[PDB]
DNA sequence: TCAGCATCATC
DNA sequence: GATGATGCTGA
């Protein structure tokens, strides 16, 4: 389906509802006829809408879900309806949609809630993704020196200034611990880094 | 399957933790997590936070930096959002982050429901591979201060290193199959272990 | 030999 | 999450 930037595509079964409403107050929307899903955010990215009718029916929103999962080119939103009288029923939902299907689920209360979630999910489509918040070691290499059986945090830099990686540190013999070291805690950093 | 529990959750989650017992064939562990609520895989984090938290858009920063941080650890994040015992748009906002993230979210009306869910989540992941599958305490201490490493990964390296020596050594790929983590991570641990401490640096 | 150093239990 | 009270380290 092609849906132009800052456009939601929606089935035509919406118009007149208060959600394509409340929408429409906000965002541009296109009627389309024949489409499985409810919206189109984008080219790829669809909305299935479970109402507390589908709900409370059975299980035959299932085969909805399963047909857009299995579409290559799509990525579906699960938008239901979790309401008084649905809500028992929404923890089968949940599972089937996202611990089956890995599909994101969604639940709101009301066409008036789904109106205000869908608009902020056309308003996360549409950014760069680098706009999303969630898209030197020496400090913490004396902290690990520090975890040595016998090393604090005198010895950790001391250590360091020698065997200058965890690795070199790692590979240090008693002897050559010794040159930093009193043998007591050589013996105790050798011990450490080669015991079975 | 296995669960790794925060022991801090003892003190916000209790029935969720008693609910976690209740299941056979689940072995619980409650650890020093510094954070992390649950680890339910060698590779995902579960944050569970109260909804009436997630609608106090007071709390939206630091949410994004706990996220931030677990990012940092886990190559998969779930978040389940708990009723305690309106809608707003700050809510809508950080659900939509997470979902532009790839954080996994969950909707629980409970802590016995947080359980079931969490145990789903183990059940899951163990079919994907990356179950949980291991039981010196100095070492483990030392494996927990390589930055940014999960404490999951962090007790397979005490599990399946013979020596702290022999994965001071350890290549790349080594890291990887033994510690139990993606090849990006193996690197970051990889160059640790390798970095050239010059004290004149802090 | 004796301050220096690490460690941890108790604020 | 800090002293600082306690006993090992060390040439
Ligand atoms: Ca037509
Ligand atoms: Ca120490
Ligand atoms: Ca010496
Ligand atoms: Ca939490």
């Amino acid at each position: 389906v092609h849906v132009p930037l800052g456009h939601i595509v929606a089935n035509e079964k919406w118009r007149g509802s208060q959600l394509a409403e409340e929408m429409q107050g906000k965002i541009k929307l296109i009627f389309e006829d024949g489409l499985t899903p409810d919206f189109y955010l984008s080219n790829r990215c669809c909305i299935l809408y479970v109402t507390e009718a589908d709900l409370v029916a059975g299980n035959g929103y299932r085969k909805r879900l399963v047909r857009v999962r299995n579409s290559n080119n799509l990525k579906g939103i699960v938008v239901v309806e979790k309401t008084r009288m649905s809500e028992q029923y929404f923890p089968a939902l949940q599972k089937f949609t996202v611990l089956d299907l890995g599909m994101v689920l969604l639940p709101v209360a009301s066409q008036m809630e789904a109106s205000c979630l869908v608009i902020q999910l056309v308003q996360e489509q549409t950014k760069e993704p680098s706009k999303n918040p969630l898209l030197l070691s020496e400090p913490s290499l004396l902290r690990t020196v520090q975890q040595i059986p016998g090393v604090g945090k005198v010895k950790a830099p001391l250590l360091l200034q020698k065997f200058p990686s965890i690795q070199q540190l790692s590979n240090a013999s008693i002897g050559e611990l010794e040159q930093v070291v009193g043998q007591a805690v050589a013996q105790q950093i050798h011990a450490f880094f080669t015991q079975p | 399957t296995c669960i790794l529990v925060g022991g801090h959750e003892i003190t916000s989650g209790l029935e969720v933790i008693s609910s976690l017992r209740a299941i056979h064939g689940l072995q619980v562990e409650v650890c020093p997590l510094n954070g992390c609520d649950y680890i339910v895989s060698n590779r995902m984090v579960v944050e569970r936070r109260s909804q009436s938290e997630m609608l106090n858009s007071v709390n939206k920063n630091k949410f994004i930096e706990q996220i931030q941080h677990l990012q940092s650890m886990f190559e998969r994040i779930c978040v389940i959002v708990e009723k305690d015992r309106r809608r707003t748009k700050s809510y809508d906002s950080l659900l939509t982050t997470l979902i532009g993230a790839g954080i996994r979210i969950l909707f629980s009306s409970c802590q016995e429901e947080t359980a079931d869910l969490l145990k789903e989540l183990s059940l899951v992941e163990q079919r994907k591979n990356v179950g949980i599958h291991v039981p010196k305490s100095e070492a483990l201490q030392f494996y927990l201060s390589i930055p940014n490493i999960s404490y999951i990964t962090a007790l397979n390296m005490c599990h399946q290193f013979s020596s702290v020596k022999r994965m001071a050594n350890s290549s790349l790929q080594e890291i990887s199959m033994y510690a139990q983590v993606t090849h990006q991570k193996a690197e970051e641990i990889y160059r640790y272990i390798h970095y050239v401490f010059d004290i004149q640096m802090l």
